């Protein structure tokens, strides 16, 4: 049933933030987001995001 | 007044509930027109005698089509075609302030927070359900109820995630999300809750408060099954009767004269089965759980009133044997129960949607089917998430180079422009196709060619009958 060891979760992060992310987390992949649409005032129109696949901690 | 292309190619219907509301309807129509809406209809509820005419889907499509309606603007849900607009056609119903705020902020704001439905208690929530806590049937049930409560389901963690649903402190997602730090500033302050946070709102139809709110919060000391059982019993147990859930859903005999056999391929956490059984019985339905060891002929002979089967998988041998014993039995899934609850009418599965039958075997893998989508609003986004999930793929609200497909119904917006260019780049080669490709692949259980001309039609909004979720419904 439930996902287990070695699986990952999706985390949406500012591209600027990736280099500062906790280095003890294992990143499986990182993808640059394109054509982002802000649907909240809290997100600015030109914010550049990425998606990181972060491995579940052991 | 200022102008823009904000509402380009979108159709609106404004429902006026009282004569005094006409100036608000006029100002909203001006806002829509000045920002390039395709069409704006105003309909005065108070000026037709609707209580003697069936305002069903055919009535609505004939009166307000043939093109689709992208949004209904209404400060109330108290109009007789709300259920077919919202639960069937999947058209958002939003207050006038959604238009005002969307123009002010120059963007299409999320519709959930602007729903006038008082049962949409979770409208301000963006909820991540942990797949390392729950099996597939639990995940689907919690997703269904979150959606019925007006919340947004997300499959990614961000600084906008308001709630993370977990089963127990043993879920490794808790420590993983808690370690999302930068340096050490956290991505945000996290709220981990047990699924009874969802269930209480659904069962009681009122906000969680006081000690019951605190009991729904993740407690790292809850390391035993017994402790989890005890919290479930206090929050949604038989001493918490549905105080006003039936005020908002007044058909208390929805399931009268129906008796549901529950397949063993639904392996719920046991107090979640108790919740589901109580939900059915509170609506005057009857429940019999089936076991893999039952002699089905004996069970159906002893309970000849059983007329419905509820199961997770279309390919269960229990279901095959059941159909040979009871050829006329209703065959549905748990989502079907909640759809009938939303419609407030018992409805044969053939008149419901593709997602209301026990699920096909996975047609695709995630490597084959990881789809972005664009130009869908409100409950359409939930539907495409579910459709992709039961096809065997993954869905994403964002577009990246990981995506294999972009699903769209029109040519507007940034993602369509980017993905069309990517489709011509041999280094990328993403496929752009419409939602009828997804729907027909599932309905025919076959990997159809997404470049067929019928799936390259990006003017589907020209016909309301092509709304996503309509394929597969019998009249």
């Amino acid at each position: 049933g439930p996902l287990g060891s070695g699986s990952s979760i999706r985390v949406k992060l500012l591209q600027e933030s990736v280099v500062k992310l906790n280095p003890k987390l294992v990143k499986h992949n990182f993808y640059r987001v394109e054509a982002n649409d802000s649907e909240e005032e809290e997100t600015e129109f030109d914010d550049q995001f990425c998606i990181a696949d972060i491995q579940l901690v052991d | 007044s200022s102008t823009s292309l904000l509402f380009e190619q979108l159709n609106f219907l404004i429902l006026v509930a009282a004569e005094a509301e006409l100036p608000i309807a006029h100002s909203t129509r001006k806002l829509l027109m000045d920002n390039s809406c395709n069409n704006c209809q105003i309909y005065e509820l108070y000026n037709e005698n609707l209580k003697d005419v069936k305002t069903d889907k055919d009535w609505f499509m004939n009166k307000f089509g043939p093109q689709t309606v992208h949004f209904v603007i209404s400060n109330t849900i108290n109009f007789p075609f709300y259920k077919i607009v919202y639960f069937d056609l999947l058209i958002p119903v939003v207050s006038h302030t959604w238009v005002q705020d969307s123009v002010k902020t120059k963007r299409h704001l999320r519709t959930n927070m602007y729903s006038p439905n008082p049962f949409h208690l979770l409208r301000d929530c963006q909820v991540y359900i942990s797949k390392s806590s729950f099996n597939k049937c639990e995940y689907i049930l919690y997703s269904d109820l979150l959606h019925l409560l007006g919340g947004t389901l997300v499959n990614y963690i961000s600084n906008r995630t308001t709630h993370v649903i977990v089963q127990s402190p043993q879920d490794p997602i808790i420590a993983t999300v808690s370690k999302l730090t930068f340096g050490e500033k956290p991505l945000r302050e996290w709220k981990f809750v047990y699924p009874i946070w969802i269930l209480y709102h659904f069962k009681m139809a009122k906000p969680l408060k006081g000690e019951l709110a605190t009991l729904c919060e993740l407690d790292m000391q809850d390391t035993s099954e017994e402790q989890l059982f005890a919290k479930w019993e206090e929050v949604i147990g038989d001493k918490q009767t549905s105080s006003s859930q039936l005020t908002l859903h007044p058909n208390k005999t929805l399931f009268k004269n129906h008796h549901f056999a529950i397949s063993p391929d639904l392996n719920f956490f046991t107090p979640l089965y108790w919740f589901l059984k109580g939900f059915i019985e509170d609506l005057d339905g009857k429940v019999t759980p089936l076991s893999f060891s039952d002699d089905l002929k004996s069970v159906y002979q002893a309970f000849p009133d059983i007329d419905c089967y509820i199961g997770h998988s279309a390919n269960s041998p229990i279901l095959e044997k059941t159909k040979s014993i009871k050829p006329e039995i209703h065959v549905g899934n748990v989502s079907w129960l909640f759809y009938m609850f939303a419609l407030q009418k018992f409805t044969p599965v053939s008149q419901c949607k593709l997602i209301h039958q026990p699920f096909h075997a996975k047609l695709f893998t995630s490597k084959e089917l990881t789809v972005a989508y664009t130009n869908y609003f409100g409950s359409q986004r939930f539907y495409i998430q579910r459709l992709v999930e039961i096809l065997g793929g993954l869905s994403t609200p964002e577009l990246t180079r990981k995506n294999t497909h972009l699903i769209t119904k029109s040519t507007i917006g940034k993602k369509f422009k980017v993905a069309k260019k990517w489709s011509l780049d041999p280094q990328n080669a993403i496929i752009v196709t419409n939602h009828m490709w997804l729907e027909q692949c599932y309905m025919n259980n076959s990997k159809l060619n997404p470049k067929d001309s019928r799936f390259q039609n990006f003017k589907l909004d020209d016909n309301m009958g092509w709304n996503i979720g309509q394929i597969g419904m019998d009249h």
